[PDB]
């Protein structure tokens, strides 16, 4: 069972074809599992207090790879906790901001295999001495008027199980078409379809019906699940449930259509 | 062999800029003021210089 | 002004030098070496295993 992430109401005639549009682009699934589990967090930093100054690309770092310094110069001026992906700390330390240090950095975390991605501002201010360096926030993000010539600190720490490489069942998209008849209650719905991403595809109730009820032929490559009823019978009406799964990443999605069937006179 | 881009200028009218500095190989800048562009269909700020 | 130096090739040890000229204070000159670079071209011959 889904968590409820979008309810729907859906009303057609019998002997139509309806099309009830489950999708999640976060369904979308890599055949390659090459620890396909990468997890890059890198450093941007724009000075806009140069004018328009060229963004600099500090650092990067890859779960299970190295702190790679981009420019030779930075080489110890910038560095990142080796332990940054094990514990969640992506922090910034520049050991000696000078007025080329300048400006406002920008953590950012990706995903691949998730295809997901988060980041947070951080802005680094040089006065010349300890006279006027203190932090505050500015309304969308913490900035440090840091002391120069001396080692400062950009804090960012993601606190999620999703950047942490504690054992996760190594899960992978699923999804589960359900149907609530009338009468019936929800999460004992009738099983219409299963599907997973590695194809794996499952039918239920009549030969007519699996032919009549069917998911897309590529759904996960699509993050597709739309789900047609061709010729509609008026048994086919009820609460259909998409429940969509990834534990790995904890895509918990519900996408429910409420199709109520009608009849001519 | 290579090409000179040559981006149109940016005008400002009646008003104050700078230059900026950029990545592009070669990347030149210069502002000039008292400036007073002209088109066919006339003056394209309105300010004296 | 142009002005030479000799400097220890090794990281973390600063030299100091100045720049003498009349007329005009002299000036502190400060050169650090943060890292060494030395990459060497290579050609890939074959794998084994």
């Amino acid at each position: 069972s889904s968590s409820l992430v979008s309810e729907s109401v859906v009303s057609l005639a019998a002997g139509t074809q309806a099309v009830l549009r489950c999708q999640s682009p976060r369904m979308v699934w890599t055949q390659d599992r090459l620890n396909d589990r990468q997890r890059v967090v890198h450093w941007d930093v724009y000075s806009t207090y140069y004018g328009d100054n060229k963004m600099e690309r500090l650092c990067d770092m890859y779960s299970a790879g190295d702190q790679r310094v981009y420019s030779s110069y930075n080489q110890g001026r910038i560095f990142m906790p080796q332990n940054a992906f094990t514990d969640g700390n992506f922090s910034l330390v520049i050991k000696d901001v000078a007025e080329s240090d300048g400006g406002i950095y920008s953590c950012n975390l990706h995903h691949h295999y998730c295809h997901l991605y988060e980041t947070v501002k951080i802005q680094l201010d040089v006065t010349k001495k300890a006279k006027a360096a203190k932090e505050y926030w500015d309304g969308e993000k913490a900035v440090i008027v840091a002391l120069e010539g001396s080692t400062v600190m950009l804090p960012c720490v993601n606190r999620n199980q999703i950047w942490t490489e504690r054992h996760l069942e190594e899960a992978q998209q699923v999804v589960h078409w359900d149907r609530q008849l009338p009468g019936v209650s929800h999460d004992r719905a009738d099983r219409l379809l299963d599907l997973y991403a590695s194809g794996e595809r499952r039918a239920y109730g009549p030969p007519f019906l699996r032919d009549r009820v069917s998911v897309n032929t590529n759904a996960f490559a699509r993050g597709d699940f739309s789900l047609r009823i061709d010729e509609l019978e008026r048994a086919d009406e009820g609460i259909y449930s998409c429940h969509l799964h990834h534990h790995y990443c904890g895509l918990h999605e519900r996408r429910v259509f409420h199709l109520q069937v009608t009849e001519p006179a | 062999k290579f090409h000179t881009v040559v981006p149109s200028p940016q005008v400002k009218c009646c008003g104050s800029l700078e230059c900026k500095a950029s990545s592009k190989a070669d990347y030149t800048c210069r502002v000039f003021g008292g400036v007073y562009p002209f088109m066919w269909g006339g003056a394209q700020c309105f300010c004296d210089s | 002004f142009e002005h030479a130096t000799t400097v220890p090739n090794v990281p973390g040890i600063p030299y100091k030098a100045l720049v003498e000229r009349a007329g005009y204070a002299p000036l502190n000159l400060e050169i650090t070496v943060v890292s060494s670079e030395l990459t060497p071209s290579t050609n890939k011959e074959y794998v084994t295993c």
